[PDB]
């Protein structure tokens, strides 16, 4: 998944008085300040795009409010069960929270209502075989051994496209099957034509 | 030739670049020296 | 044209000039007609 | 002399604040950018991306950096280009990409006594291209690069084609196994996020695929093996071990050669 | 002193030249146990810089002739951001040398050659100075022997093999055809494999694509010996079409095309042979 | 055949505790769930735990209800204080994928009996 | 800290590099990571597909011998957690262990923690796949005994055809 | 590093094939003169099988 | 091949007196003082392991003696002869030396 | 059939040079060797130089002898600086895939004719 996510937060040593309401900044000032270490919780290998430059934004906001947003791809574990395949549907988590602060340091909360803060681009689907019928955006806790964690997760719900299989195996294996089936109408004297039916069929069935 | 041919560079030495061949027929560079190739071999597959 | 210059068109040489592949393939137009004569009358004296 | 280039140098980079584009307060700063490309490698289907090899050169201008009693173009070595700002461009549909960096990073900044800064750099880049594969092979696909300003809006960076429409260069000499480049088009506009409204240049080109390759590996067999199906009506009809045999083997190498293919 | 000999801790203290190849896909340096790189100055103010490398360079593929083709793949250089007018470049006496040719990696290919050669190349940032090193590579036709061509011969070989058998064994002559013909598919299938989807025929395409007529030949010729035998039942002022052409007699003469074939197709298949074979490989 | 079985308490006048343990399906990559029914009223999320140890909570019963699971019993407890007479309903275990869910009952395959609790003033 | 047996390992580096450093008064350092890592895991497949499997993973100091540091899994038997969550595809996790010794090598003695695991690998992937069309094609290869000894082209072609889809099967088994 | 190659995995795959085939292929000896077709299948079988 | 590679010279400029005969100290020594440039002659991209820390050791004698060993991945060329595949045997070489000082 | 012609001065009073040219099979790509045999001597390992143009020499003739190589030619030529009485004696050529070996005469599965060599005070 590639995503622009963004975070917010007010930081109070930051507010200023000056010409403009929003300083526009490069994106190198953004390591000199502290930013929240956000880490995806069920993500596997990550990049943080830098092509030509960091594909980072900071904006301070006179106030001390700081918006920071990131260009990132993110490759994420979808656990599955695949008793219904082709026919199943599945729910891929995406989830993201602080790595190092508790919920007593930092809390992470949707900028909109939840529904409205996660927004997939119409343009922006790279799936062949399955269908994003939509998303559900919730939060909640996990306890580990350093202490307790705000986890914010989105889930996107996928359904298979059965298409591909259907050409694949379903349509040779029906074709197979009344191929087999042809043998029937040949007269019973032609056993080396009808065992040739039916062995051949065996064969492409293992296959 | 009916298909392939060599041209010099043109700098006071061979250096000759090479183009064309049957198996190819967007290397040949007209359509009558396609026909004159077929033709041509057509008459090699009769002898042969 | 490149190859040759300006002078150089359709049925005209120009600058260019034939070589060896050429006329020995004139030379295989007629050894091939004198051969196929040959074949003809040959096939007629076999009968006698 | 060397030493007057090197204070003149040194004049410029002292006080220089890198985290300031060329007018932070004035109007958006315009670039001109180009690119040269160097080549296209791999055309995937399975992985529906391109990848795509180039110069890409962009052109603007600071005032700060501006100098005098110098009459030449400084090209400076590569690593200034680290204490100098540059434009904060990125390709949006990139998967996989990197500044080539043998023997040195492949960087070019190059500096004009009016303050024009050109920064180039060779940079081979995996882009996304979503094809429609319903007329494959007879299809012919659009595959596109898509250049933006990360952080700064239209209010702060403006995009152009330098040179306009031989911005692009190049294209006439690729060479692809499988496709040919048809057409390449250069588009410029502007793009609302939820961040603001950002410029955008769009580098297409369309790509038709090669029917030669699948009239030799497919199209040729499967009718070769319909004759010879169709070679059992000349069959006596109480040859039935032979006929069926034909016909048994026509039909079940048709479902294997269509199933062999279309794994790819 | 006469000259300081030093490590890679002061590549990044002096001015280096920018060099970048221009043809890589992909380079890198070594950095194994230190960066290997090796710097010395000489008291006049010579600076010598080495350093390792490897690179994957493109090499544009004519493959029409293949596997009797031969390339002559570039190794591009020149300064990435100095014009001409900036930085020259310029070959020495012995500039690029070799070790052992023949222990190298190259499996299908052998190292015939090669030639520096130095040019200007006009880009929109100016002229640069553009040196080439080209590598003439010959193929070896061992693997691709052993893989596809004796493989097909065998079994246009094995075609033949029917026209002894009986016609009146018609499941077995039958199948013997139609396996032939699968077993060229497959060949024909398997041969391209090593290759690019490039979309002109080569030489290995033809061979296969003519095996595979003399394997269909084979079938249709048994096809219509057995619907005929079984299934169906002015100088000399000779006359111009008499003399020439034949009305008389003409087929009658059907039931003895096994034996006309038993002849014919091993003749055919060796003049094939022997004509494409001279010609791609003393011809041209 | 799959089954979840409950236990607990049924009448409090006080803190409780229900365990739901399941039999024939191993849960491990399952997301497990409490839900709770009152006499009239629709079927109401509790609370979820994910296999990431992540819990999800209504808002209902945030801070009071707390979730947790034993993989290698394949259970999943409810531990449940500050209860008040509204509280009193039928609770059930669920498991399920959270296909449009983790609080709709709909996402859930699998459903537990039911057990009653009741708080008395 | 590092892993003898590795061979491809990383930090995860987005948003940020995921590492934690947590001070206490007393002057006690947390630091955590999250690393993913390719360990090497030797196996004995004699017994393949109903094999057991050993993986290890061999924590140890490099610079610093047994004078130095002391390496030790501090609460015991609990210091790994989340083996109970793992549902691999193809293997059961049947134990694991914590194991705290001393290696010594040439330049001296040093601490050396391994958490290794057992694996048993499930069968029904190799049932659906090899077990059952094997016993298929060995049971539809004995219909030719019920066939009549003069028909010759039949019995020698269901026996060839069984052999053929034998040869196939071992084939497509060896390429993986 | 002297190594040298253990043979165990290709005498599995490729030698006890090939040894089989060959058998295979010399079993239609035994077979009667007029079995045409099996004969046959054995002779092609046993080709194709060696090309493979 | 995954090896310890160990070397070990004299530095006079490294002497010390101290309570401890030897300064078993942090790898990061290794940068700010001179070592070898060893490289593989016939290597191909081999690995200097960094995890967690850059896998590396440095000690220091009071004699200036220095030991620097680190893990190392290495990956080599074994140019090998198959006429007799597959009963053929190879002797796979590692050689080793200084890229920028001669003998 | 594979054979290595070696060809060199036979009698000295001192340099000399011996070279070794090989023909019927491409020696470039093993290593190639030196050796020396006395009477009632067993063969021992003078020089030897790999694919890589690593050069290996004996103890005794160490900075001594030189060995070199022409890939291109297939040949390998030894350069002898000091002759000394005590170094007269029979000189081979030998060429091999050194296996178990690179110092003992039985690694290397290619040998020459030799070539006696006298030094005369
Ligand atoms: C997008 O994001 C990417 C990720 O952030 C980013 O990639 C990274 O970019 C940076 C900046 O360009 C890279 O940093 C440089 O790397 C050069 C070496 O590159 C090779 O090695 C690195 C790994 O680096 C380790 O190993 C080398 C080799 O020994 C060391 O030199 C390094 O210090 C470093 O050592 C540590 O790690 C080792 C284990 O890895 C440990 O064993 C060791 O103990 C250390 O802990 C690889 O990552 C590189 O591969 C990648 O990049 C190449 C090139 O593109 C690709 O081809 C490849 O596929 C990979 O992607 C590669 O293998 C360094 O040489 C360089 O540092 C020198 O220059 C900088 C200034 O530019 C100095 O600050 C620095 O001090 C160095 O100079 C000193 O040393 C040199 C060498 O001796 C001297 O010549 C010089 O004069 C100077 O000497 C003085 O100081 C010395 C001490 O500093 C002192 O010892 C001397 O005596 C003297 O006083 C720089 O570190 C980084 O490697 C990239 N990759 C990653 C994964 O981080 C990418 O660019 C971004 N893209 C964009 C478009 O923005
Ligand atoms: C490959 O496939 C891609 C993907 O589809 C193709 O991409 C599209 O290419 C076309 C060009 O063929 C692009 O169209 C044009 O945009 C330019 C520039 O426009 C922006 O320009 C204005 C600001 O400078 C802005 O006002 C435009 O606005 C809106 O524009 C109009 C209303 O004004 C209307 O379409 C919408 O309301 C837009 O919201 C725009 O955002 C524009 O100049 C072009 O028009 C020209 O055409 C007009 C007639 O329409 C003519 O009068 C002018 O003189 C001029 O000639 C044209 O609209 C399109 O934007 C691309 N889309 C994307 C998503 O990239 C690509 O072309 C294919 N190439 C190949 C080689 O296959
Ligand atoms: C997977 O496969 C791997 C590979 O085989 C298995 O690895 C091995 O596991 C066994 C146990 O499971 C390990 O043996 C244990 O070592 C511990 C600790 O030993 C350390 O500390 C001791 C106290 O300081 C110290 O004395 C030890 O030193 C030597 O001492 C013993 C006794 O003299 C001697 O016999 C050994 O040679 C030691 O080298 C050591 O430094 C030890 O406590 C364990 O002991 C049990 O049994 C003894 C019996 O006397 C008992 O007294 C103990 O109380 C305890 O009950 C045990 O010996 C072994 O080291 C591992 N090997 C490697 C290479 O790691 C792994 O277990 C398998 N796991 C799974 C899940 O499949
Ligand atoms: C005697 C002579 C007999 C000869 C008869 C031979 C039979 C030959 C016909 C094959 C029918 C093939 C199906 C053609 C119609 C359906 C093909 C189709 O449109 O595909 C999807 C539906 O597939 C599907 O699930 C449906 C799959 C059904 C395929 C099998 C149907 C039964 C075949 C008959 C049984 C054997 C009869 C035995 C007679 C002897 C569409 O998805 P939808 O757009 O919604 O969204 C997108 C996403 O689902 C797919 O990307
Ligand atoms: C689809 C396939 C179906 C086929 C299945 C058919 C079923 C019947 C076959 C059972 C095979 C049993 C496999 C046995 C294991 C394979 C044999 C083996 O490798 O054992 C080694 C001996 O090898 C060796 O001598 C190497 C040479 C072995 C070659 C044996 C072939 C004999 C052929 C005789 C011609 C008969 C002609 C008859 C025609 C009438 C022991 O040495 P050692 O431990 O030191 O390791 C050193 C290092 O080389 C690795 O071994
Ligand atoms: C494995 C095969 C199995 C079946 C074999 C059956 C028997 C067939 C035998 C021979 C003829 C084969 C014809 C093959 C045709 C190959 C397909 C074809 O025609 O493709 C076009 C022509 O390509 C080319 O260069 C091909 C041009 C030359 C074609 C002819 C080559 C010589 C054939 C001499 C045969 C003599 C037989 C004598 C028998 C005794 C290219 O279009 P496309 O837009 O992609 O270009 C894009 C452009 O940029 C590529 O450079
Ligand atoms: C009755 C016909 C004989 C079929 C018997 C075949 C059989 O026993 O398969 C059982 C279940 O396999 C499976 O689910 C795979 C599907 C088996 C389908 C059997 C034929 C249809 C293995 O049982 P177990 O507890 O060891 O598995 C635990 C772990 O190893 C998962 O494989
Ligand atoms: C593997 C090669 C076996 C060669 C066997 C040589 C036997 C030569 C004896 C003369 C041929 C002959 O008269 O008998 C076979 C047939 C005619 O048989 P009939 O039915 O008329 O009695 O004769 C014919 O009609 C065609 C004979 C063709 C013989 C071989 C042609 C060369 C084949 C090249 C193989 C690579
Ligand atoms: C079935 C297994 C057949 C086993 C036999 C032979 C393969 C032929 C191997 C080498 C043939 C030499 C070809 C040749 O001499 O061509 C020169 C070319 O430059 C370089 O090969
Ligand atoms: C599509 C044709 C495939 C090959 C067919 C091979 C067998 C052809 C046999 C002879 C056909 C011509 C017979 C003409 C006599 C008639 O009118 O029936
Ligand atoms: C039984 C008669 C068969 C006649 C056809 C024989 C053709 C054999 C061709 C084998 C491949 C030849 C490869 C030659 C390579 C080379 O010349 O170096
Ligand atoms: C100019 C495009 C020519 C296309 C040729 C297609 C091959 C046809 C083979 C019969
Ligand atoms: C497709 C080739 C068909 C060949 C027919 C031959 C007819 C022969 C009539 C005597
Ligand atoms: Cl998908
Ligand atoms: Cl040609």
């Amino acid at each position: 998944i590639d995503v622009f996510f963004r975070q917010s937060w007010k930081d109070e040593r930051l507010k200023f008085k000056g010409p403009m309401t929003v300083l526009r900044l490069n994106n190198l000032m953004a390591s000199k300040i502290w930013t929240p270490d956000t880490f995806f919780h069920n993500g596997k290998k990550s990049v943080a795009h830098n092509m030509t430059m960091p594909n980072k934004l900071l904006r301070i906001t006179e106030d001390g409010t700081l918006l920071y947003t990131m260009r990132l791809t993110v490759r994420a574990e979808c656990p599955m069960h695949l008793e219904d395949f082709p026919m199943d549907a599945h729910a891929c988590p995406l989830k993201f929270g602080s790595y190092a602060y508790t919920r007593a340091e930092v809390v992470y909360e949707w900028t909109r209502e939840p529904a409205r803060s996660v927004v997939v681009a119409e343009d922006g689907s790279r799936l062949n075989q399955y269908d994003l019928l939509g998303q559900t955006v919730d939060s909640g806790i996990v306890q580990s051994s350093t202490g307790e964690y705000v986890v914010m997760t989105t889930h996107f719900h996928l359904k298979r496209k059965i298409g591909y299989f259907v050409i694949q195996t379903y349509l040779p294996c029906i074709m197979t099957v009344i191929l087999s089936q042809v043998s029937f109408w040949l007269n019973r004297e032609s056993v080396p034509a009808r065992t040739v039916f039916g062995v051949t069929t065996v064969l492409t069935m293992t296959t | 030739g009916l298909f392939h041919y060599c041209v010099g560079s043109g700098l006071a030495g061979r250096e000759l670049t090479c183009r064309g061949s049957f198996t190819d027929f967007s290397t040949i560079p007209s359509s009558a020296f396609k026909a004159a190739a077929f033709f041509v071999l057509l008459s090699m597959v009769l002898i042969l | 044209r490149d190859m040759c210059g300006a002078k150089t068109g359709k049925y005209s040489l120009g600058d260019c000039s034939v070589r060896w592949a050429y006329i020995l393939a004139i030379i295989g137009i007629l050894n091939a007609l004198i051969l196929s004569f040959l074949a003809f009358v040959l096939g007629n004296r076999q009968t006698d | 002399n060397m030493s007057f280039v090197k204070e003149t140098v040194d004049k410029l980079l002292k006080g220089y604040d890198i985290r300031l584009r060329p007018d932070f307060g004035g109007p958006p700063v315009c670039v001109g950018m180009n690119i040269d490309i160097a080549s296209i490698d791999m055309v995937s289907e399975v992985n529906m991306d391109y990848t795509l090899t180039m110069y890409f050169q962009q052109y603007w201008r600071d005032k700060r950096l501006a100098y005098s009693g110098i009459p030449l173009n400084l090209t400076l070595d590569n690593r200034v280009a680290d204490q100098l700002w540059v434009p904060d461009t990125y390709f949006l549909n990139d998967k996989k990409s990197f500044v080539h960096g043998v023997t040195v990073k492949n960087r070019m900044i190059r500096l004009h006594p009016d303050g024009t800064v050109l920064y180039g750099l060779r940079i081979t880049t995996t882009a996304a291209c979503m094809m429609d594969l319903r007329r494959y092979p007879l299809d012919e696909q659009n595959c596109t690069l898509e250049i933006e300003s990360y952080g700064y809006t239209t209010d702060d960076i403006e995009f152009y084609w330098r040179g306009g429409d031989k911005a692009v260069t190049g294209v006439e000499r690729i060479e692809l196994p499988q496709f040919s480049i048809v057409e390449h088009r250069l588009v410029s506009r502007n793009v609302v996020f939820a961040t603001g409204a950002y410029p955008r240049l769009s580098l297409s080109f369309r790509l038709k695929r090669n029917i030669g390759y699948f009239i030799l590996q497919t199209y040729m067999p499967s009718i070769l093996i319909t004759i010879l199906s169709w070679v059992s009506f000349w069959i006596n009809y109480d040859a039935s071990a032979a006929r069926v045999a034909l016909g048994i083997t026509t039909v079940l190498t048709m479902t294997t050669i269509n199933t062999h293919l279309r794994e790819t | 002193i006469k000259v300081l000999r030093l490590n890679s801790n002061m590549v990044g203290k002096i001015w280096i030249p920018d060099t970048f190849f221009r043809n890589s896909k992909k380079a890198d340096a070594h950095w194994i146990t230190t960066p290997n790189r090796m710097l010395r100055i000489w008291n006049d103010g010579r600076v010598l810089y080495t350093l390792r490398l490897t690179i994957d360079a493109e090499c544009q593929l004519q493959l029409h002739n293949f596997p009797m083709d031969e390339h002559s793949c570039p190794l591009e250089f020149s300064s990435y951001g100095y014009p001409r007018e900036e930085i020259v470049y310029q070959w020495k006496r012995s500039s690029v040398e070799v070790g052992d040719t023949r222990s190298w990696r190259l499996y299908q290919f052998s190292f015939v050659g090669l030639r520096n050669t130095t040019e200007v190349v006009k880009t929109t940032s100016g002229d640069y100075v553009v040196m080439s090193v080209y590598f003439d590579l010959s193929r070896r036709m061992g693997y691709f022997t052993i893989q596809t061509y004796i493989p097909c011969t065998l079994i246009v070989v094995l075609s033949w093999v029917s026209f002894w058998i009986n016609k009146d064994a018609v499941p077995a002559r039958t199948s013997l055809g139609i396996t032939t013909v699968l077993t060229m598919t497959t060949l024909s299938t398997i041969a391209r494999k090593s290759l690019p989807k490039v979309s002109y025929v080569t030489a290995m395409d033809l061979f296969v694509s003519v095996c595979f007529i003399f394997v269909f030949s084979a079938l249709v010729e048994y096809g219509t010996l057995h619907y005929f035998v079984s299934n169906r039942k002015c100088l000399d002022g000779k006359d111009c079409a008499s003399f020439f052409c034949c009305f008389e007699d003409c087929h009658i003469r059907i039931a003895k095309m096994d034996s006309y074939a038993r002849i014919f197709f091993p003749t055919a298949f060796c003049l094939f042979n022997l004509v494409y074979w001279v010609s791609y490989l003393y011809l041209g | 055949q799959v089954q979840l079985q409950e236990s607990g308490g049924g009448l409090v006048q006080g803190s409780l505790r229900v365990s739901c343990a399941a039999s024939g399906r191993t849960f491990t990559t399952y997301i497990m769930a409490w839900f709770r029914q009152a006499p009239g009223k629709e079927r109401e999320f509790l609370a979820a735990m994910d296999q990431g140890r992540i819990q999800y909570y209504g808002d209902s019963v945030r801070g009071r209800f707390t979730i947790s699971r034993d993989y290698a019993k394949n259970s999943v407890d409810l531990q449940l204080d500050g209860l008040r007479p509204e509280d009193t309903a039928v609770y059930y275990c669920a498991a399920g994928a959270g296909f449009w869910g983790l609080r709709t009952a709909s996402s859930y395959h699998y459903w537990g009996q039911g057990t009653q609790v009741t708080v008395s003033s």
